[PDB]
RNA sequence: AAAAAUGAUGAA
RNA sequence: UUAAUUGCGAUAACGAACGAGACCUUAACCUACUAAAUAGUGGUGCUAGCAUUUGCUGGUUAUCCACUUCUUAGAGGGACUAUCGGUUUCAAGCCGAUGGAAGUUUGAGGCAAUAACAGGUCUGUGAUGCCCUUAGACGUUCUGGGCCGCACGCGCGCUACACUGACGGAGCCAGCGAGUCUAACCUUGGCCGAGAGGUCUUGGUAAUCUUGUGAAACUCCGUCGUGCUGGGGAUAGAGCAUUGUAAUUAUUGCUCUUCAACGAGGAAUUCCUAGUAAGCGCAAGUCAUCAGCUUGCGUUGAUUACGUCCCUGCCCUUUGUACACAC
């Protein structure tokens, strides 16, 4: 089943030339010890749950 | 003589004045029953102060509301605030404030503007556009 | 329940509304639940309202609109053509009619059907423009839950409005068919096919 | 002849709140200091006279607009008193910028 | 109990009092009905060709009952709407005065309104009598 | 006749009246006095009269065909 | 932003250097005292001066303040 | 509700004043196909011919259709206000006329030719094809005027 | 260019009295697109059927009528 | 690490 | 760090000034003061109407007695980011919650430095230098015409492309104004008229009357039924009125008739972050008449984002310069 639930534990900052994307760190729900960094489109909070279609790509374009 | 209070509710520029007093259960708005308040899609807005706390504590009072100013929606909101605040004032003046606080918690938990008037006010229009913020269309060639 | 005898007569349908707060005195918010985790506490169906009209202040804080009732947010996005700005009375009438039509067409809770449509029509992945070069590019990113519910509501109402334009069908009927198709996944609904299109572009630009 | 009634009304119009309230207070205190039963100074709604005009004398530049306004404050005091003291209150409680006109009525 | 024409819905009362006048057939319609379009701001005559004058008479009677006294100019402003001015923006336009004046005269003939020395036409003894009985009938239909 | 009456009153602190200072300096310039001498005399008189600040601006073709502004100030002035 | 200007800062400093024993930690009575111990042209400026005086008094309670 | 089950006597598009009147549009708005009758004129003609307004033109019988034609062709003797007409107090005989289907363009040509023959300014402007009612011609009316 | 029956003959009427009792949701646009009839006949047909009681109303409104099957 | 040329004479 | 040359501070500078802020106006709170027939409310208070256990009303300081919740306006109060928690290297501050009418500088404005621009205005001025003209006048008046002319290009706009609608009936609610005897201004009411209008009176120099400006979007019920169709109302014909000395090159209004393009608009490009955008009308300016314009006012009231420096630009610092008319 290609749906991964990950919870935002930290908001890193804004990315994108126009600032539209947000760096976040999320930990997986199935195992609470595997954290990854993702790029998110809209407004995000800590503890927000994201849906990861794919769950291996590290986020590029950092600051 | 008869126990009574007078309150008011206020939306943008509408003002409703409610006379609440020891009575029978009469609820009137501009001399007409609250069941005929318009619009009917918003009639439950003025039903809310009754249903949240229950009619068993409206069954011994009569309220008469006179609303002026504003528009059709603002007058409905003014009416509901006037009714809720009239109930609160009557329970303040002739019943215990344990009951008053029960009423206030019920109202403020359901909706804040039942007791406190919305503080949003119109922004004056400025020269150079149709509104407070919007400007006339600007051309360069 | 021993209706109260009262000098201003209240009809029994309004008397029964004392028991619990009921949307249009027809549809209950109790047992309605978001069946898509990550969208709980962004689809707010926990505090009941009698009607999808309240003059609430959800614009003065960043995330304040997440507590706005989801039926009211759906109503608010119906007030959108330029000729329909304002007209919340019209939008609320449309919402009431489409909820009735949903309950007649499918014997489920209309609020639950709306919630399922919103949870099913929010894109999980999207793309953003990147590259100050000559040829720009799209880079895949993920979508926040608030943006997911925002864009789900936008797609549902935009598809209903575009399908109601210039045809015999009423806007309430078209919105009912849109919500009913989206609540199960049909790919005949504008919102579902736009969500799949965005997710497929995001995968292609991954 | 024996302390006749008049039902007099004094009205006060000005563009200066301080001096207007000064003369109004002088009239009022004269009423109390002649132990006179009255209807206190009723203050009318303020009249804001607006003139909105372009700032430029020609028609060049950004289209900027000024709004000037006069402000008219009016009060009236109802009284009933003998002639010998209504006249002295006519000849006193006056100063520039406040105009006073006095009307006999039955109100 | 106590019934006045404020406990009944506006349109309900209007349609019932209009049907009453339709059965009674005493209003003495002016004669130029079905050629006029009821307002300079209107585009078409009333669609209910055989009952629009009775609808108007019922509306005017209820309006007079609600207010103290009302004249022809106020009926013209009340029933006037906005006028489509082609490629110009809309504006409010007063309704046709002859129709309202003859409605008022017809109600004077049937004894519903009188001369109201302070104003225009006001409600009568018998006007209150019949409008209140018909309102009671509409409530306990 | 008999309902209009005029009195003339002497102005205390003449050095604090901008109208009177501007009229006096106008007459000084009309008598052929130099702009700097006149402007500084006005500023000195105003400051000796007790003013917190004073300012004199002279604008126009002061010297040549091309116009310019000369500005003479003393003390402190507020603007807003 | 809510940064106090040098007018408020210096007035509060002078008030504390003159009237520390009279001043307290409560804004209401500090506001009341500012009218008698100083002449402030506006009520808004007096409120700002009193609230920065009480903020500095709260700072002084938990150790000394430079200046 | 006027639920009707009428037998196979329905008539489609029909000819009044050598004009093609449709038989599927309601009588009032179907008559407006004829040049010289508008929505007001059609409403008044139908309501003075005493036909049911909630009827399609196709189920009107021929005798009430001819009553409609007579009322339209000679309106002034059917209690019509006359201020309701198309050509009142004309320049030739001073009679109150209502110009109809094929006569509208011919009477328009008559007015045009009268103005052009007398060489009035409005007729000259018509001869040029420009606007005649005093409108500005600098910017608008370019693609055809 | 849609063609809709503006006059009701026997076949269309019997098709109404048979198909309409089956429809679970019934309205003006439903009759107009599933029976090839104008909105005016659609409104008349809804008003006709309600009086006998083979469709019943949930919500009667101008510009939107809500009917279901009788039971 | 995409592309981006030019701007008449005199003139406190 | 702040919106801020706003502060904490650092310090060959010390102490100051302008600007910012402070200030003023306006909007929101006050069941606390002082009142009010030019604002209201109550009194089986007076009188009278309708319907029957009493509700809705009509006249009420000029037919009375009380009161100030609503309205008004003087004096004041109120917020100071208050309290609590977190965070910064203490600090300046910042974030969140609570309480509160109000917690973006509470919202919006007014005012606003130095130095400039060959920016606009000589067509506002009996502000004005110089030049020109000055009786066949470029002075000042009268009549008529023009400024509006039409192969075409551009800017601001109005009306639309419809069913989230058009039309009909009914419902039925604002705020900001303005108004005449130095004369014909705002006009209720009655009568006539299909309308536009006419006519007899009336009130108002105005919280008093127009006016509750019964505005329009809007709501309900009905007709229409996806058809350039009852969408849209351009163009044109005929007639009736009003303003004015004069309406033709249609002043405008009204009635009937004709019923064009337009089915949402290429490249492009504007404005906007909450009672805001947008929809909707109203008053004032202009004004004899003419508002598709503007200045304000209220009615209905979203979506989206609380960010960035990609584009267009702004501020400060460092740096390079063959620029200084300043890329």
């Amino acid at each position: 089943t290609p749906v991964t639930l990950a919870k935002v534990i930290k908001v890193l900052g804004r990315t994108g030339s126009r600032g539209g994307v947000t760096q976040v760190r999320v930990e997986f729900l199935e195992d609470t010890s595997r954290t990854i960094v993702r790029n998110v489109k809209g407004p995000v909070r800590e503890n927000d749950i994201l849906v990861l279609m794919e769950s291996e790509r590290e986020a590029r374009r950092l600051r | 003589a008869v126990p009574s209070v007078q309150t008011f509710g206020k939306k943008k520029s509408a003002t409703a004045v409610a006379h609440v007093k020891a009575g029978k259960g009469l609820i009137k708005v501009n001399g007409s029953p609250i069941t005929l308040v318009e619009p009917e899609i918003l009639r439950f807005k003025v039903y809310e102060p009754l249903l949240l706390v229950g009619l068993d504590k409206f069954s011994n009072i009569d309220i008469r509301v006179r609303v002026t100013g504003g528009g059709h929606v603002s007058q409905v909101y003014a009416i509901r605030q006037a009714i809720a605040k009239g109930l609160v004032a009557y329970h303040q003046k002739y019943v215990d404030e344990q009951s008053k606080n029960e009423l206030k918690k019920a109202f403020t938990s359901y909706d804040r503007t039942l007791l406190i008037a919305d503080s949003r006010r119109p922004e004056p229009k400025k020269f150079g556009g149709k509104g407070a913020r919007s400007r006339f269309q600007k051309s360069y060639r | 329940f021993t209706p109260v005898v009262l000098a201003t007569p209240i009809p029994e349908e309004v008397q029964q509304a004392q028991t619990e707060i009921k949307l249009f005195n027809k549809w209950s918010f109790e047992e309605v639940e978001v069946k898509d985790a990550s969208l709980v506490d962004y689809v707010q169906v926990r505090q009941p309202i009698f009607v999808a009209h309240t003059a609430g202040r959800y614009a003065n804080k960043r995330f304040r609109k997440a507590q706005c009732p989801i039926i009211e947010r759906l109503t608010n996005s119906l007030m959108m053509n330029g000729r329909n700005n304002g007209k919340k009375l019209k939008a609320v009438r449309i919402i009431k009619h489409t909820l009735d039509i949903i309950n007649v067409l499918t014997d489920q809770n209309p609020i639950q059907v709306v919630v399922d449509a919103i949870t099913n029509t929010g894109p999980r992945e999207d793309t953003t423009r990147v590259g100050g070069g000559g040829a720009a590019r799209r880079q895949a990113v993920d979508v926040s839950p608030l943006r997911r519910v925002n864009q789900a509501i936008a797609l549902l109402t935009i598809g209903a409005r575009e399908a109601a334009f210039r045809n015999i069908k009423t806007i309430a009927e078209t919105l009912a068919e849109e919500l009913i198709n989206a609540a199960k996944g049909s790919s005949t609904s504008y919102a579902i096919k736009k969500k799949d299109e965005l997710e497929r572009v995001a995968k292609s630009n991954r | 002849q024996q302390q006749q009634i008049i039902k007099i009304r004094i009205t006060l119009t000005s563009t200066k709140v301080k001096q207007l309230e000064n003369v109004s207070s002088n009239i009022v205190k004269n009423a109390e200091q002649h132990n006179l039963v009255k209807k206190g100074p009723v203050r009318l709604p303020t009249k804001v006279l607006k003139i909105s005009t372009r700032k430029t004398p020609n028609g060049e530049g950004s289209k900027t607009w000024e709004t000037y306004e006069m402000r008219i404050h009016k009060r009236y005091i109802d009284l009933e008193a003998p002639v010998q003291i209504v006249k002295r209150i006519t000849q006193i409680t006056i100063e520039p910028g406040v105009d006073v006109e006095v009307v006999v009525a039955s109100n | 109990p106590g019934v006045s024409v404020r406990d009944v819905a506006a349109q309900d009362f209007i349609n019932a009092y209009a049907s009453f006048l339709q059965r009674q057939g005493k209003l003495e319609v002016p004669g130029y009905v079905d050629i006029v379009k009821t307002s300079s701001g209107n585009e078409m005559p009333p669609q209910d060709a055989e009952g629009w004058f009775y609808k108007r008479a019922a509306s005017v009677a209820r309006h007079i009952y609600m207010r103290k006294q009302v004249g022809v100019g106020k009926l013209n402003k009340l029933y006037g709407g906005a006028k489509s001015r082609g490629v110009r923006p809309y504006k409010h336009i007063d309704a046709s005065g002859s129709i309202n004046r003859k409605v008022l005269q017809a109600l004077e003939k049937i004894g519903i309104v009188e001369i109201s020395p302070k104003g225009g036409r006001r409600i009568s003894e018998n006007g209150q009598r019949d409008l209140d009985r018909i309102a009671a009938q509409t409530l306990e239909e | 006749p008999g309902t209009i009456v005029l009195y003339a009153e002497r102005v205390q602190d003449r050095g604090l009246s901008a109208v009177a200072q501007a009229e006096s300096m106008k007459f000084k310039l009309l008598n052929g006095l130099a702009i700097r001498r006149a402007a500084y005399g006005v500023v000195r008189y105003v400051m000796e009269s007790g003013a917190k600040g004073c300012e004199v601006v002279v604008s126009g073709k002061l010297r040549a065909a091309r116009a310019k502004a000369m500005k003479f100030a003393d003390g402190f002035l507020i603007h807003s | 932003g809510r940064v106090r200007t040098k007018t408020v800062k210096r007035a509060s400093k002078a008030l504390i250097e003159r009237y520390y024993p009279k001043l307290t930690l409560d804004f209401q009575t500090n506001k009341r005292l500012c009218d008698e111990i100083a002449t402030i042209q506006s009520k808004r400026l007096r409120n700002k001066i009193a609230g920065y005086t009480t903020h500095l008094m709260k700072r002084i309670q938990k150790g000394p303040v430079r200046g | 509700s006027l639920v009707v089950q009428e037998q196979g006597s329905f008539q489609h598009i029909l000819r009044l004043l050598n004009t093609n009147v449709d038989g599927n549009i309601k009588i009032v708005y179907a008559l407006t196909t004829i040049k010289g009758v508008g929505r007001r004129y059609s409403n008044l003609v139908c309501k003075k011919a005493d036909v049911d307004l909630h009827k399609r033109a196709g189920e009107l019988t021929q005798e009430e259709l001819e009553r409609i034609v007579q009322i339209m062709q000679n309106p002034t003797h059917y209690k019509i206000p006359a201020w309701f007409l198309n050509r009142q107090n004309d320049i030739t005989d001073g009679k109150d006329y209502h110009t109809l289907a094929n006569n509208v363009e011919s009477k328009l040509r008559d007015d045009l030719e009268r103005l052009k023959k007398i060489r009035a300014h409005r007729g000259i402007r018509h001869f040029w094809g420009l606007r005649v009612r005093g409108q500005h011609t600098k910017t608008t009316g370019r693609r055809r005027a | 260019r849609a063609q809709h029956a503006v006059i009701l003959d026997q076949e269309k009427y019997d098709r109404i009295l048979k198909e309409v009792p089956t429809y679970r949701y019934v309205s003006v646009s439903v009759l107009v697109d599933r029976l090839k009839i104008g909105g005016s006949l659609a409104r008349i047909a809804l008003r006709h059927l309600e009086k006998e009681g083979i469709i019943k109303p949930i919500s009667k409104h101008s510009k939107q009528a809500i009917y279901t099957r009788a039971t």
